[PDB]
């Protein structure tokens, strides 16, 4: 039929953008999801193309 | 601050050499009774060991020679690690429960239960709050917060906008969450935000953001005594007669269970056991069924040290009819040993005056120091020491910056110690009403 699956009901878990640690936090400025105030401070500082690049490799962007 | 300049106010500590448990001269604000310091010290010294259970000390000897401030001096050289617990005498005749109950519960009071536990704490300033309310309420909303080091945003449960709600949590406003709870403590407003409080009067206070993650567990250590998990388990707010009284007698089926539970969790790791003090100051003031019972609970493994101090000499017991040494049953007074405090010498008693006309605000005149040193060997050291407030108070009147023996003389003058008292006394037998009931009003 190759229509085949479907999403989860289940919430998924929460990990970091950059190092792909658990995440308690999102960034609420750039939407990346982070692990700790160091990696905090290296987002906020970012060359200025890469963050869409952070959310690219989890397939979101900003659009 | 709302504590006062009190009698005991000096006491920092015993004033003893740690390494080696021998008095200094003076120090920590107690001055001589070396010997019975040490003895103290030996006490505090196994009282923080633990190992030994259930002994009594009675410290014995006249009025004034420092037993209190021994036993105040323990208590802060003690500090918070371990229970401390002081009660007088005349405190177990309650009307509320018998006095071995009153008694068991004093014993339960001077054991602590340990425990160690920790949570996640959330802290920040909230940037903003959006709750949509959509008629109905606590939908769904956002939740940013910053600490300097950081900023997040989170999407609330339903359950935590009502928490938010009911905490009135606004823009600015510095908070911890205790997550596992849900409970919010304002801890205060930023000061960035100050222009937003529009409300708030100008006495309010405001705060630096705060610092770190957003997020940290944070290990608590309490410490729990026996008696309080009795009266818990009393009835369905137990906790609630810890604070208002109205405890009945808690029965002894209860405190068998909690012993048992206390013994698990020892075993298991989950709690330390503490063993603290019980200080029954004027312990002459119990009765015979009093020292029955204390007897055999200081035979109880989870029994505290018991310290004790008495005036009294060979004195009669209460509720019965003879006489025994400190007015103590001397089948109590085998389970006992025994510090004495001697009497000052002059020099000691210069140095007390001292200390405590440096805990008053107080300066003496050499002079002054003197003569309060004189009048203290003849009228004794409490009395003395109330004439070092009351020549400051007279000083002031006539603005003197120092205290001089003029106000010290003002002073004896004003106020009689207690043998000028009883010399009154002894000759106004006549004005003063008698052990009969006989007086004479007339000139
Ligand atoms: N050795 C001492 N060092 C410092 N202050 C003392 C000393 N002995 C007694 N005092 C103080 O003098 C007063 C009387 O002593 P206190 O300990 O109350 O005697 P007691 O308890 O035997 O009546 C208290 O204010 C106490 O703090």
């Amino acid at each position: 039929t190759n229509i085949e699956s479907a999403p989860s009901l289940a919430p998924m878990k929460h990990y970091c953008d950059v190092t792909g640690l658990p995440a308690p936090y999102l960034d609420p400025k750039t939407r990346l999801r982070y692990h700790n105030k160091e990696i905090f401070a290296m987002i906020r500082n970012l060359p200025q193309g890469m963050g869409e690049q952070f959310l690219e490799a989890r397939g979101a962007h900003t659009v | 601050g709302l504590n006062l300049i009190a009698a005991h106010s000096h006491i920092r500590g015993l004033g003893v050499d740690a390494d080696t448990l021998e008095p200094r001269p003076s120090s920590q604000g107690l001055v001589g009774q070396e010997k019975a310091r040490k003895a103290a010290a030996v006490v505090l010294e196994m009282i923080k060991q633990g190992k030994i259970a259930g002994r009594a000390v009675l410290i014995a000897g006249p009025p004034s020679t420092g037993k209190t401030a021994i036993a105040m001096g323990m208590a802060q050289s003690l500090g918070q690690d371990v229970p401390f617990t002081t009660l007088a005498a005349s405190e177990i005749f309650s009307l509320e429960m018998s006095k071995t109950e009153a008694l068991t519960q004093a014993f339960r009071k001077s054991i602590g239960v340990r425990i160690k536990e920790e949570s996640e704490i959330m802290e920040g300033e909230v940037v903003e709050i959006q709750i949509d309310r959509s008629t109905g309420g606590a939908k769904q909303g956002k939740l940013t917060i910053k600490t300097t080091d950081m900023e997040a945003i989170y999407d609330m449960g339903s359950k935590m906008i009502d928490a938010m709600t009911k905490e009135r949590v606004m823009a600015g406003d510095i908070i911890s969450i205790d997550k596992s709870s849900g409970k919010i403590t304002k801890l205060g407003r930023s000061y960035a935000r100050s222009r937003d409080y529009d409300a708030m009067g100008v006495d309010t206070k405001f705060l630096q953001c705060p610092e770190g993650e957003l997020q940290k567990r944070k290990e608590v250590v309490h410490t729990v005594s026996l008696h309080e998990i009795d009266v818990i388990n009393s009835r369905t707010q137990g906790f609630l007669a810890l604070f208002s009284g109205d405890t009945g007698e808690i029965r002894s089926e209860i405190r068998d269970q909690i012993n048992t539970k206390v013994a698990e969790w020892k075993e298991e790791g989950k709690a330390e056991i503490v063993p603290g003090v019980l200080f029954i100051d004027e312990v002459h003031m119990l009765d015979i069924e009093c020292f029955s019972y204390i007897n055999r609970a200081l035979e109880s493994d989870l029994a505290p040290i018991v310290i004790m101090a008495s005036n009294r000499g060979v004195s009669r017991i209460r509720g019965t009819d003879y006489k025994s040494p400190h007015g103590l049953p001397l089948d109590f007074l085998d389970r006992v040993v025994i510090i004495n405090t001697h009497p000052y010498t002059p020099d000691e008693l210069r140095q007390i005056l001292s200390i405590r006309a440096q805990e008053e605000e107080v300066d003496l005149t050499p002079d002054a120091l003197a003569l309060l040193t004189k009048i203290g060997q003849e009228a004794g050291l409490r009395y003395a020491s109330n004439l070092i407030t009351t020549s400051q108070l007279i000083a002031a009147k006539r603005r003197a910056k120092q205290v001089g023996v003029e106000d010290v003389q003002r002073s004896f003058k004003l106020f009689y110690d207690p043998a000028r008292s009883v010399r009154f006394v002894q000759e106004s037998e006549k004005r003063l009403i008698g052990n009969d009931g006989v007086v004479d009003f007339s000139y």
